[PDB]
DNA sequence: ATCAATATCCACCTGCAGATACTACCAAAAGTGTATTTGGAAACTGCTCCATCAAAAGGCATGTTCAGCTGATTCAGCTGAACATGCCTTTTGATGGAGCAGTTTCCAAATACACTTTTGGTAGTATCTGCAGGTGGATATTGAT
DNA sequence: ATCAATATCCACCTGCAGATACTACCAAAAGTGTATTTGGAAACTGCTCCATCAAAAGGCATGTTCAGCTGAATCAGCTGAACATGCCTTTTGATGGAGCAGTTTCCAAATACACTTTTGGTAGTATCTGCAGGTGGATATTGAT
């Protein structure tokens, strides 16, 4: 019965903004969400830390900004810093 | 005919995931030592399972405690949870 | 009477088995291991189905991938022939051993 | 009433990610912006793999991607096989390469 | 200025005990009060993931013992376990 | 006024251990009993270090314990390595351990 | 501020002898010539790795001095981590 | 005059070294490096003088370990002489690369 | 070289295991209104950190010599690859029931809050002691003969 | 073996840095004692999904044969170890200045918290189809002659 969640949906979006005529097994699926999982148990983590060694109480974006650039690799990171920086100035510009 | 379980794991299975690692000729003493390495390999994993198990007071070794297994011996498995 | 030389079809098999995924080991005599080994740490256990499947998949990937080492190893040493050494050298270096 | 994830611009969910975030323990307070970069973070991270996963599809002649084509993806990304250097994907195989001393001479 | 607190007090008790005519050089209890901290981090650590795994907002002592298996090797756990253990009951029992 | 030190019996301290705990955000709550027990394992494993670390700095005919010598008791104990595995003590150097095909002769 | 001399080259002060001599507690008994090259460029990279990590604890502190403790952290993410130095 | 034979130096020198724990890079050097190493990713830094000692602690740690691996590599395939393509393996099965 | 044996690729077909699609609750996001908390923005310290000068050793650079290691070459013997199949273990699919998981309950145990008491840290001075680094000088180790 | 060069060993001996020793102040813990909240163990049981097993399935054990790989032996060439020599650069230890970590005190801004709407996301159910295998025939690769 009880609620199982899982990021299979948004993923499923992300999917259709990308690939809109590809679709996706069950086992590809359950990848994906390890993944997911995974990279925000990384940042989650990373972050945690960073805000702890500088005796913070509060994980604000600039420490989700310094743990991606300590995770992930050169281009990635950095695509991504981009990517993140830019979703929180429109939610920020946004009534 | 009885066989010791560890003799399950036959020499033309072996050989193929020698074949998937990109191994063109083996040795005869391989065999044994792999098997040797896979015990071990399960050994580990699987002590940290049980032990995930036993904390959640229940009969049944979840994928959950194999995955949680796994991550923390560092052979992360991506598609059964977590 | 045709015969195929000595490296020929193992090639052959290497190009096979790295195109495809399915496990190697065939199910049920590495499931009885599964549980052989678990007995020694708590007994009158049982396996989800997928607890064992994920346990079989790490296996082979973990024993492809120090094939891959090992065979490494060989390649070191002027052989084309993995010995137990090449494993355990591998092993050394992997920090999973002495 | 807007979701936080329509005025971020994405599709990952900042609502899930910031309740995530509270109860993992990670701190005694999270700021407003951190989980809509870190929704988007991932989103984009998706995007990147499921990208190249459609592409190995296709080279495969496949509409549907099954995890082989994230493994071929991913490994043969030299970023991505990277920051998943430990991981394993189940049911990817590996990608075809013998060593060439191994190759026959003639 | 600040109180910059550590281990020595307690790593130079224990050291008495053990050899009650041996010292310790400040470099050498550097790395003492490295390893506790270490280990603290380590099980502590495993603890809490324990917990979150277990959907309990609680970290008990045996969550501690759990994660001591996890983390030790054999004897040592083996050890760890029984002086916890005893630590434990004889706490319980001395109030 | 008894410490909980005392009561439980050990010289580690089990108020700083509690308090240290709470201040790492490791869950919402700490039971009355994790800090006794931890603070139990870590003096345990440090009284096993000091142990061996004093036998090393006697063999080498001192009284007072250098790293070399914590480096010595990790590295020559089977457990204390593995636990230990991945660190580095500063100072410490290694065993000495030279590989059999290197001395001269046959 | 008034000048302060250029760094270039640096890695030479990395000298056979040196690696020599890490080579003998490494237990090494005869060495090629090459070697001491590779282990510049293998040396670089480790420093050029951790140093990135700990310089962006510094920037995150906004700090302008990188501490042992900013080093100690990069370490332990590198899964390199090192006792004597504080945390 | 006399002369010890090729080697003979060189298993002098290893048990010297295994005795011993001191730094075996020269600081100033050491220092020198890890500040331009640092310029290049962030001009006007300061550094802790510990935490010049800690890189150094830990570049010779890793660099001592690693010649370890090496070796093993070069015995492996019946030399005593380690060559880069020794490094080299023993890296990639690291997986350093 | 040609030729036969056999593996591999490619085009097409089709049932169904496994996708995608739809519906309809509902737990958990979002909205609202107070109730804390926090991270600075300024405004000062005393540090460590940087620079720099001079003396001094301790180690570095270099060139020469040749011991002995590496890699080439050659080869015999041993050892693993390739080989056909029925015996037998594994695979598949059908069926009771163990125990995981859903739910409810309630108190032993947790947080919270405001006092009271203590200890662990530092800093000022004071004393001490282990051992680093120097000294011969009696005991190996090595390599030439 | 025997002999000479030189590295090694060890044990005693003074200066002294780093260790231990107080002393004393105190500020921040830690502890003590109510008042208050609740997490999760305990007990009951519904219903997945796991162990067991019967018939269907197809991979593997076996023993023989010899291709070609491995490991041994020999050896010429040249690379890297040892060592003497000349002297640069690191080490060591001063001195000043200041750039900057490290605090403290006040709020405006931010985030938590209790309470109510208002969906987005899930489980359960209902259609829909990509492609796993099958076959047929052309084509490529391998090995013998
Ligand atoms: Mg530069």
């Amino acid at each position: 019965r009880s609620r199982k969640e899982s990021y299979s949906i948004y993923v499923y979006k992300v999917l259709k903004q990308v690939h809109p005529d590809t679709g996706i097994s069950s086992k590809a699926m359950g990848i994906m969400n390890s993944f997911v999982n995974d990279i925000f148990e990384r940042i989650a983590g990373e972050a945690s830390r960073l805000a702890h060694y500088n005796k913070r109480s509060t994980i604000t974006s600039r420490e989700i900004q310094t743990a991606v650039r300590l995770l992930l690799p050169g281009e990635l990171a950095k695509h991504a810093v981009s990517e993140g920086t830019k979703a929180v100035t429109k939610y920020t510009s946004a009534k | 005919v009885l066989r010791d379980n560890i003799q399950g794991i036959t020499k033309p299975a072996i050989r193929r995931l020698a074949r998937r690692g990109g191994v063109k000729r083996i040795s005869g003493l391989i065999y044994e030592e792999t098997r040797g390495v896979l015990k071990v390999f399960l050994e580990n994993v699987i002590r940290d399972a049980v032990t995930y198990t036993e904390h959640a007071k229940r009969k049944t070794v979840t994928a959950m405690d194999v995955v949680y297994a796994l991550k923390r011996q560092g052979r992360t498995l991506y598609g059964f949870g977590g | 009477p045709h015969r195929y030389r000595p490296g020929t079809v193992a090639l052959r098999e290497i190009r096979r088995y790295q195109k495809s995924t399915e496990l190697l080991i065939r199910k049920l005599p590495f499931q009885r291991l599964v549980r052989e080994i678990a007995q020694d740490f708590k007994t009158d256990l049982r396996f989800q189905s997928s607890a064992v499947m994920a346990l079989q998949e790490a296996c082979e990937a973990y024993l492809v991938g120090l094939f891959e080492d090992t065979n490494l190893c060989a390649i070191h040493a002027k052989r084309v022939t993995i010995m137990p050494k090449d494993i355990q050298l591998a092993r050394r270096i992997r920090g999973e051993r002495a | 009433a807007k979701t936080r994830s329509s005025r971020a611009g994405l599709q990952f969910p900042v609502g899930r990610v910031h309740r995530l975030l509270r109860k993992g323990n990670y701190s005694e307070r999270v700021g407003a912006g951190a989980p809509v970069y870190l929704a988007a973070v991932l989103e984009y991270l998706t995007a990147e793999i499921l990208e190249l996963a459609g592409n190995a599809a296709r080279d495969n002649k496949k509409t549907r991607i099954i995890p082989r084509h994230l493994q071929l993806a991913i490994r043969n990304d030299e970023e991505l096989n990277k920051l998943l250097g430990r991981v394993t994907i189940a049911q990817g195989g590996v990608l075809p390469n013998i060593q060439a001393v191994l190759l026959p001479k003639k």
